[PDB]
């Protein structure tokens, strides 16, 4: 489980995408943690809708959007305005009751108008 | 294993270039950032300059800004440090550190042994109230950490013995560190900071240090000498 690197110009919206199984999934709402080190803490940048059935419907917290396709199982983070304080380590997670489990690693580049 | 090995240093004279290499393997060097941090003998630490993976953000102190120049190849795996115009004050013995991911809000968890350079012949401060605290074995120690603005929760703290290289313990205010015991422990947010170790140890008489991490530049702390009473 490595990570992926999403690199955007600085000043541009960042689409992150995180495909995940959607009748594995089913039911469960999607989480954008941003995490600090190596022993966390994933501090949750924004969360999908509280109601599973209005997953489509945008979260907005910050700069930082999110957006759940529950049928085509697809997770749609977008980082508004891309800034260098943005860079570093995220986390796609899939809550289910109280644990929550890791969909896919990110690492934020920012690149400087390359 | 993470390798940070240091070169290109030595003495040289008033107005002099030296050129630091800083050899890395063990980790994607493309992903992280790279910073250099000196020392001058017998003070504190200073951070010097900071660079971004793709080379597009340099981050320079005040001191050094005009005549250092910071600069990465990522398919040798190695950071630089051009000194041109080397002056008298940076004298010190320059280390190699890389970031964990991300620069803002990150911490420097991997450094090099250092090289020393001898010249022969959104600005915070951060200020640690105890400059010398003697303490035995055993004893509860609590070192401060004062800003001179707002830095969030995002300060680290480092440990580093007489002779080496420093070593990351808490990071994110109140974080440990993988490896660090579970006697080191932080807390504190806004401007006020505290270090905190339950029971001393033989291997726990070194200098900390407290370095803020929510603007560009990194700045340490003056440091607290910790010694036996
Ligand atoms: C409603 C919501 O999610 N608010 C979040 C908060 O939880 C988080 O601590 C803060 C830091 O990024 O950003 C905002």
């Amino acid at each position: 489980h490595n990570t992926t690197v999403f690199q955007g110009v600085a000043g541009q919206s960042l689409q992150v995408s995180c495909p995940y199984d959607s009748m594995k999934h089913w039911g469960r709402r999607k989480a954008w943690c941003r995490q600090l080190g190596e022993k966390g803490p994933c501090q949750r940048v924004v969360s999908t809708h509280n109601l599973w059935l209005l997953s489509f419907l945008r979260r907005w917290n910050g700069s930082t959007a999110i957006t759940d396709d529950t049928l085509g199982g697809t997770l749609t983070i977008t980082l508004r305005n891309l800034q260098p304080h943005d860079a570093g380590l995220y986390q796609c997670q899939s809550l289910h009751g109280s644990e929550a489990d890791t969909l896919r690693k990110v690492l934020v580049e920012v690149l400087a108008d390359g | 294993e993470v390798q940070l090995l240091e070169s290109g240093g030595g003495l040289v004279q008033p107005g002099g270039s030296l050129r630091l290499s800083c050899a890395a393997s063990g980790f994607t060097f493309s992903y992280y950032y790279m910073g250099w941090v000196r020392q001058a003998p017998g003070k504190g630490l200073e951070w010097v300059s900071g660079i971004s993976p793709s080379s597009g953000y340099t981050y320079y102190a005040d001191s050094v800004k005009g005549r250092f120049t910071i600069s990465r190849d990522n398919s040798k795996n190695t950071l630089y440090l051009q000194m041109n115009s080397l002056r008298a004050e940076d004298t010190a013995v320059y280390y190699c550190a890389r970031y964990y991911y991300g620069y803002y809000y990150s911490h420097m968890d991997y450094w090099g042994q250092g090289t020393l350079v001898t010249v022969s012949s959104s600005d915070i401060q951060m200020t640690q109230s105890p400059s010398s605290l003697s303490a035995s074995v055993g004893d509860r120690v609590t070192i401060t950490c004062r800003a001179s603005q707002s830095i969030s929760s995002y300060l680290n703290w480092y440990q580093q013995k007489p002779g080496k290289a420093p070593k990351l313990l808490i990071y994110a205010a109140s974080s440990l560190q993988s490896g660090v015991p579970s006697r080191f422990s932080g807390s504190g947010s806004g401007t006020d900071f505290t270090l905190t170790i339950s029971s001393l140890q033989p291997e726990d008489f070194a200098t900390y240090y407290c370095q803020q991490s929510r603007s560009g530049l990194h700045t340490f702390g003056q440091g607290t000498k910790l010694e036996i009473k």
